[PDB]
């Protein structure tokens, strides 16, 4: 995890992933392990408020690959 | 209900050598014989024990079988302990691969009108050496499924493409007429320390001196080789010396290297010595008289 | 005698195991009888194949006892079918040592094989002995005045495979079989196995000689006879001409050793030499 | 992941338009669920229902296991989001289907089975055919 | 033991049927210790069926015998069987279980395991005593009950 | 910085004992 703790979830997926060599429907535990990459924020009504972040670095760096 | 790619065929240490034994001595008929066992489920096919069909003439081809020969022998294994269906048929292909003949693609269809999970197994006696068996297991493909557009077996793993199809199976009806099941083996702890009894030599071998008489005729003579090689092996160094890198191993062809039989000689009589050696000094103690 | 040596198959050793454990999963068995098939080269026997008969024996009293002779016949026909050049050559049993009624047996076997040979198969994994003990019936006449009896006398068992049985043994060993040992440490451990060997044997003649002693069985004297040969036999080794040419003999190998040796070093030296010229010449051309 | 579901349509075309084989097709589906895991958008399936009917046996389980994936974290609604994707009761072939609901069930609520367990516990007590039983 | 009991209340005591019983000796006594014991007449051979209500589930007997070679050695374990079994049927069909005591085993303080995934759910239990630590021609059991609980 | 630099050395050499006997155990395995 963020924080450096062993995400349980992440662990097991990609394990019982690997078994997709004798099982194939067995991959989708592979979305398991799949951490979204966000910053949320919120209030303290709990809620999401539109605010801007900024990222100090060029956009081309870190973005979505360009569709064909 | 397709069958899946993932199926395995295990053959028991009895059933391998049978075959072996039995597809060797009969070289080169396609001798032929039925696999007793169990179908343990729709992913393993066990093979305990096989027993071999008699052959009724001449011929290098799968005979039919004998149901006279297949009830009786059946019935009569039954009474000893092996109350074991037929599971399929084996039978050898002598140095020519493992595959499925015309012949051998009808005799398959007569075990799958009984049995539909029936295993035709080939045995390559010839092109087995030792530690590596020349097998494999086959079920035939429906040409009527496959026709109109469907894989023979699902694939719901990796297991069943594993190995790679050989050009000569591919050739005769590999994956066109029928297909190849991957063949484990069933070894038990019981029967490998049985079969290490194998060229075991005796405890009375170990302590028995060599004749001392050819023994040292032994040295003798094999030191008296090295003479001749010794002269041979200091010409050899002078003549790489002064010779071209291309010539390094095409100029060794078709002469010998007393380098290579230098050391071969020094092996050979450094193990006969120390052995004899060591073998007289634990005789000297291990029987005295006192 | 009629045989002089006994070569047992792995094939039969992998049949005799089957057996066992077939017929031993339904019920518990004392042991498990079949029957022998192989061919006759010059004095060596080649058993190489064998079948299960049924079998019985009642354990209170060793005369009660039966086999299948019938399905004995039967089955022969089968095998001799598929490979006429296999006879019957004897039969087998699991149990892990003779039984009294053996003798019996082996009359009802010596029919169709008149010299038939018994080979005790012992399913167990002994560790240092070979699993078959082969055996003949011949008569011993006795020089104390009883009368002739039909008794076992051992013939020596060796285990050989056929090209193509090697050929699955190995396969089936593959794993386990370590060949990277060279021949001189083979040798040597076959001089273990040999000190083992003969330390097991000769605590089994203690073992005899001390239930003697007590009284648990009693003089053989042909035992007792044959054990003052043993020691009779037992060399002195602090003679001085044994000495004298122990030694000589042991320094004439040990030059021969040395020789190798020798030869050994400097070839080794070559073999540095070139590894240095090739590693000198990459270099300098990178 | 729905807002930002900024997937490529067109690489997902590229691989359909190339499989022949029914390791390659189930592959597209195991694919396809990776790009649109917790996206809940399920484009790709419904505009080639006829290349997803394509799959048969344990083809099917993945296929409708692929939902979950797809449907990762919809726990507001997936009794009835599972029950529209498959009808109660079917004869040909719903093995594959039924278990590969459940199978999916439990991939929408991984490790967050607060409600969902007791219903899978009760499909899974009342279920008849083995494939039912893997997926439960 | 660790959460699981003896089980004689469950066994009914009235779909028990000791075949090879003896007259001196009946199978009442091997089920309620209280000393004595349960021995067999006609032949070394002892075969044993015990019933109670279908939930019932097997972790470790405790065939205890006598010292002098009376205990059995080898004893067959069947499970579920319908119609009756003679000897036969106990001697030439597949036990779920075949463990072969040892005179440990036989210690009035010694308990056996059985293979307890082979036995969850048990209508009726089927012992098969085989043979004993000997020759002795009767074959006496000193106690025997089932450690487990209810399914 | 000197504590981590010492425990980072300390378990490079504890992961090199390691490396070396597992390519001692599969020369032996790669002579079979
Ligand atoms: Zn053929």
């Amino acid at each position: 995890s963020r924080t450096g703790h062993t995400h349980m979830p992440s662990v097991v997926g990609v394990l019982v992933f690997t078994q997709f060599w004798f099982w194939f429907p067995l991959s989708h535990f592979l979305s398991l392990a799949y951490t979204p990459t966000c910053v949320i924020g919120l209030n303290k009504d709990l809620k999401m408020p539109k605010v801007q972040y900024k990222s100090n670095c060029k956009p081309s760096t870190f973005a979505y690959p360009a569709p064909l | 209900p397709a069958v899946d790619t993932a199926e395995q065929v295990y053959i028991s240490s009895l059933a391998l050598l049978k075959m072996l034994k039995h597809g060797r001595a009969g070289v080169p008929m396609e001798v032929m014989g039925l696999m007793l066992g169990e179908f343990v489920d729709d992913y393993t096919v066990r093979v305990i024990d096989v027993f071999a069909m008699p052959q009724s003439g001449t011929g290098v081809s799968v005979e039919a079988v004998d149901p006279v020969f297949q009830a009786k022998m059946l019935d009569m294994l039954k009474q000893t302990g092996r109350p074991e269906m037929v599971v399929g048929w084996y039978h050898s292909h002598p140095g020519f691969g493992c595959w499925l003949s015309g012949v051998d693609i009808n005799t398959q269809q007569s075990f799958e009108a009984l049995s539909e999970r029936a295993v035709a197994v080939v045995v390559d006696p010839i092109q087995s050496v030792k530690g590596k068996v020349v097998i494999d297991a086959f079920r035939l493909i429906n040409a009527n499924m496959m026709v109109l557009g469907h894989e023979p077996r699902q694939t719901t793993s990796n297991l069943g493409h594993l190995n790679k199809p050989s050009i000569q199976a591919l050739i005769h009806g590999l994956n066109r007429h029928y297909y190849s099941i991957t063949i484990n083996y069933r070894k038990n702890e019981l029967e490998q320390k049985m079969l290490l009894n194998l060229h075991k030599k005796s405890w009375m071998e170990g302590l028995t001196l060599q004749d001392y008489s050819e023994h040292c005729k032994h040295n003798e003579s094999v030191v008296k080789e090295m003479l001749e090689l010794a002269k041979n092996y200091n010409k050899a160094v002078e003549e790489e010396d002064k010779m071209t890198p291309e010539q390094l191993a095409i100029k060794n062809v078709g002469k010998q290297d007393p380098k290579r039989h230098l050391e071969e000689h020094v092996d050979v009589l450094m193990t006969s010595n120390i052995v004899q050696c060591l073998a007289a000094m634990l005789d000297t103690v291990v029987f005295k008289l006192i | 005698l009629a045989v002089q040596k006994v070569v047992v198959h792995p094939l039969v050793l992998l049949s005799v195991v089957d057996h066992f454990n077939r017929i031993g999963k339904v019920g518990n068995q004392k042991r498990v009888v079949g029957v022998l098939l192989g061919s006759w080269q010059k004095k060596v026997l080649d058993v190489s194949n064998s079948f299960a008969v049924p079998f019985d024996e009642d354990d209170k009293d060793d005369s009660v006892w039966f086999l299948d002779h019938d399905y004995l016949e039967n089955m022969y026909g089968m095998f001799k079918k598929v490979n006429a050049r296999e006879r019957i050559v004897g039969w087998y049993h699991t149990g892990p040592k003779l039984h009294k009624n053996d003798i019996a047996i082996n009359e009802l076997m010596k029919r169709y094989c008149p010299n038939s040979v018994l080979v005790i198969i012992d399913v167990k994994p002994k560790d240092l002995g070979l699993p078959t003990e082969a055996y003949i019936s011949v008569e011993e006449v006795h020089d104390d005045g009883t009368p002739t009896s039909k008794t076992f006398e051992h013939v020596t068992s060796e285990i050989g495979a056929e090209e193509a049985e090697e050929v699955g043994v190995e396969h089936l060993l593959r794993d386990i079989k370590d060949t990277t040992v060279g021949t001189l440490s083979q040798r040597i451990t076959n001089q273990v196995h040999g000190l083992k060997g003969l330390n097991s044997k000769l605590l089994d003649i203690r073992s005899y000689l001390e239930k003697v002693a007590t009284g648990k069985l009693p003089i053989n004297h042909q035992i007792i006879y044959q054990l003052q040969d043993v020691f009779n036999l037992l060399p002195d080794v602090s003679l001085q001409e044994f000495v004298k040419a122990f030694y000589l003999k042991t320094n004439d190998q040990m030059v021969v050793v040395y020789l190798a040796s020798l030869i050994r070093s400097v070839v080794a030296l070559h073999n540095l030499i070139n590894n240095k010229i090739a590693n000198r010449d990459a270099e300098k051309k990178e | 992941l729905i807002r930002n579901n900024n997937t490529d349509l067109m690489i997902l075309k590229n691989t359909k338009d190339a499989v022949r084989n029914s390791v390659c097709h189930t592959a597209t589906v195991i694919a396809n669920s990776f790009m649109h895991c917790g996206t809940t958008s399920d484009q790709f399936l419904r505009d080639n229902l006829e290349w997803l009917a394509r799959a048969t046996n344990w083809a099917k389980f993945t296929a409708t296991a692929s939902l979950g994936v797809i449907h990762k974290g919809h726990e507001k609604e997936a009794l009835q989001l599972m029950a529209t994707y498959l009808p109660k009761d079917t004869s040909p072939g719903s093995a594959y289907q039924e278990g590969g609901g459940l199978y999916a069930l439990g991939l929408i609520h991984a490790n967050h089975g607060g409600d969902i367990i007791d219903y899978l516990l009760n499909q899974l007590k009342n279920a008849s055919n083995d494939i039912v039983r893997h997926g439960g | 033991p660790k959460g699981y009991m003896d089980l004689m209340p469950f066994i009914n005591k009235a779909g028990c049927e000791c075949l090879n019983e003896s007259d001196e000796h009946g199978f009442d006594n091997c089920l309620r210790k209280d000393t004595t014991f349960l021995e067999s007449d006609c032949d070394e051979q002892l075969l044993i069926t015990v019933a109670f209500n279908q939930p019932v589930k097997l972790y470790s007997m405790k065939f205890q015998g006598p010292d002098n070679g009376q205990g059995p050695k080898y004893v067959k374990i069947f499970i579920n069987l319908p119609r009756s079994m003679d000897f036969e049927e106990a001697e030439r069909s597949e036990p779920t279980q075949a463990l072969e005591l040892t005179e440990d085993d036989i210690k009035e303080d010694g308990i056996v395991p059985l293979r307890y995934v082979k036995f969850q759910n048990v209508n009726s239990v089927t012992i098969f005593v085989q043979s004993n630590q000997g020759e002795e021609e009767t074959t006496r059991i000193s106690y025997f009950t089932f450690i487990g609980t209810p399914v | 910085d000197l504590y981590s630099r010492y425990k980072k050395l300390q378990q490079e050499l504890e992961f090199l004992e390691v490396q070396e006997e597992y390519i001692k155990d599969e020369q032996k395995n790669l002579k079979k």
